[PDB]
């Protein structure tokens, strides 16, 4: 019994499966103080107690089911679009693990569904973006101070008699 | 061809060859409106490749 | 993982309008995102989003510092 | 090399009296009249000939990656060539897409 | 073969009122074709369902010979060598398991419990195989015995996260971000 409580303490499926108990008070809140309470909860997560579960060799058909069975058919766009979203991901998340049928296309349906809720989501996580405009223009401002290449007069670098200037006088005024 | 058009026109000692040259243009053919719809998430790269507007480079055919 | 209860450098209460801001953020984006999808929205690139007359309304003064950190902190209830 | 007429083998060359004569594994042997008498040769500044160049020059009008240049081509009167620059003396060629060459080629 | 489509003419192609902040908006769809690191899952997923199997298959064809040193009998003193000849035919990766000591079937072993425990997240290999032994004799006769083995767990090979034998691939991101896993 120890040994097999230790080892699915340690199972992130018994801490998902509680979470969905507490949610809907099957479990009580707070962490187990006691034996009892780990007795209980293994008892009601897992749906049997140790000795029962290894006497035998099934585990997962009977683990929580949440209670609330709320319509998941308003996940097809039409409190709501967050406990749907929650509830559906752990009742998927239970036929996952029990092999279910026509498991493949649901869960592209809730793909879907919850692709789109995280549209909404990025939404919600959105701070703002501005961008400074040219007045001249109505868009995003394109002036720079880059260098422009331009081919200078030859007169700038050659005199009237082909000699290279000097720039090493300084006019003071 | 222009070229062509205008060195044809050129020989035969005509005073207006140089009407017969276009200018060169040179663009890609990438839209404002391809960059909208790729933050309206209706336009992809694989609709960009399909279309003709961009390709994959490998750095031997770079 | 939230706005901060005050502003980080100067103490101001900042986290007493953090909540409605936050909200009231959301209704104003909503207004101008036109087309672009929310994740898309950093790269519009024609939006011109401006939060400043709405802070001034919550009552928070014109210091650099308190909407700094009102305007940029990240909500982890957001990404997680 | 010499090739032997039966085993088509490479013959082995020896000299003597004024005279190669080549000799092959086989035991035939032969004497060169005038093709053979070449002992050992050198060419320099094999990565700047002209037979090293000549295919890259037949196609560079057609590379997009060559600069190109502001010249007429003084056949087809085409208002641009391609510019290239080889060797360590920097020789400049400007060719064009009908088979124009400065330089002449 | 010649290429078939024709596209409008360049003259006429409006960018002029593109700024090069509307640029990243092909960096965008570009990133968002490659993701980030999605050719390491496809990489995996390509030696999971192609790669292995092909080398199983195709690249381990055993054919060796060895001296017979049984000579107990006359049998026994004709018999030279034997002839030891196999091949794989079945070649099967499933998902990571765990026993959960209940003396009960394989469950599935999610990430955070390998993590936790120090388990490996491997999933099981399946092989079948094709057997044929001969023995050679000295007069010049051969004798070939053929067996065909069902397929059997050989060993276990590791799963790269979220790749297609991961567990956390048939959940969505909630049921991810539930079960104790980075859900982005
Ligand atoms: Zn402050
Ligand atoms: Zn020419």
């Amino acid at each position: 019994t120890k040994v097999l409580l230790t080892e699915i303490l340690l199972d992130p499926m018994y801490d998902y499966a509680a979470t969905v108990a507490r949610i809907d008070g099957s479990i009580p809140m707070h962490k187990p103080r006691t034996p009892k309470e780990a007795e209980y909860e293994f008892k009601t997560v897992i749906g049997r107690t140790p000795a029962e579960l290894l006497s035998q060799k099934e585990f997962y058909d009977k683990i929580y089911t949440s209670k609330y069975r709320p319509d998941f058919t308003q996940l097809t766009r039409l409190e709501k679009t967050s406990t749907l979203i929650y509830l559906r991901a752990y009742e998927l998340f239970l036929k996952y693990l029990q092999n279910a049928p026509n498991f493949n296309s649901e869960l592209a349906e809730f793909k879907t569904y919850e692709n789109a809720y995280g549209e909404q989501k990025a939404l919600l996580a959105q701070q703002g973006f501005y961008n400074i405009f040219d007045p001249n223009t109505g868009r995003a401002d394109q002036r720079t101070r880059l260098f422009e290449y331009k081919r200078l007069p030859i007169s700038t670098l050659y005199d009237e008699r082909g000699l290279p200037h000097k720039w090493t006088i300084y006019v003071y005024k | 061809q222009a070229c062509y058009k205008a060195a044809e026109a050129r020989k035969k000692g005509d005073k207006d060859w140089e009407k017969h040259k276009i200018p060169f243009i040179q663009n890609t053919r990438f839209t404002p409106q391809m960059a909208k719809d790729i933050l309206a998430g209706t336009l992809t790269l694989e609709d960009l490749v399909a279309q003709g507007i961009c390709e994959f480079i490998t750095p031997e055919e770079a | 993982m939230l706005i901060p209860v005050v502003c980080f450098t100067c103490g101001f209460p900042i986290g007493t309008y953090a909540a409605i801001f936050d909200k009231a953020r959301t209704e104003y984006i909503k207004t101008k995102m036109g087309g672009t999808l929310p994740q898309n929205i950093p790269l519009d690139a024609s939006l011109q989003i401006e939060l400043k007359d709405l802070i001034t309304a919550l009552g928070i003064p014109m210091r650099v510092c308190c909407r700094t950190h009102l305007i940029t902190t990240l909500d982890y209830r957001k990404y997680y | 090399m010499k090739i032997c007429k039966a085993c088509s083998s490479c013959m082995v060359r020896t000299y003597v009296d004024g005279n190669i004569i080549f000799r092959c594994s086989c035991g035939e042997s032969v004497q060169g009249d005038s093709q053979n008498l070449l002992v050992s040769s050198k060419v320099y500044h094999t990565g700047e000939m002209e037979d090293k160049y000549k295919i890259f020059i037949k196609n560079a009008p057609f590379d997009p990656t060559n600069c190109q240049i502001k010249k007429d081509c003084p056949n087809c009167h085409l208002d641009y060539l391609t510019q290239i620059c080889i060797g360590s003396q920097k020789i400049i060629i400007l060719v064009c897409r009908c088979g124009y060459m400065s330089n002449r080629g | 073969l010649r290429p078939q489509i024709t596209y409008g003419p360049i003259e006429t192609v409006d960018n002029e009122e593109l700024t090069e902040a509307d640029m990243l908006s092909f960096i965008s769809a570009a990133v968002n074709s490659t993701g980030l690191i999605g050719y390491n899952i496809k990489s995996f997923d390509d030696l999971m369902d192609n790669g292995i199997p092909q080398i199983v298959k195709q690249m381990f064809n055993v054919d060796i010979t060895y001296k017979d040193q049984r000579d107990h009998t006359e049998i026994d003193k004709l018999r030279e060598s034997v002839q030891i000849q196999f091949n794989f035919t079945d070649v099967n990766i499933e998902r990571p398991q765990h026993r959960n000591y209940s003396q009960g079937n394989k469950i599935n072993l999610l990430p955070n419990k390998a993590r936790l425990c120090g388990l490996s997240y491997s999933g099981p290999v399946n092989l079948a195989a094709e057997v044929i032994l001969t023995a050679h004799y000295s007069n010049g006769r051969q004798e070939v015995k053929r067996a065909s083995i069902p397929p059997f767990q050989v060993s276990t090979f590791p799963i790269m996260r979220g790749s297609n034998r991961c567990h956390t691939h048939h959940l969505s991101k909630t049921a991810k971000k539930e079960i104790g896993e980075d859900p982005n």
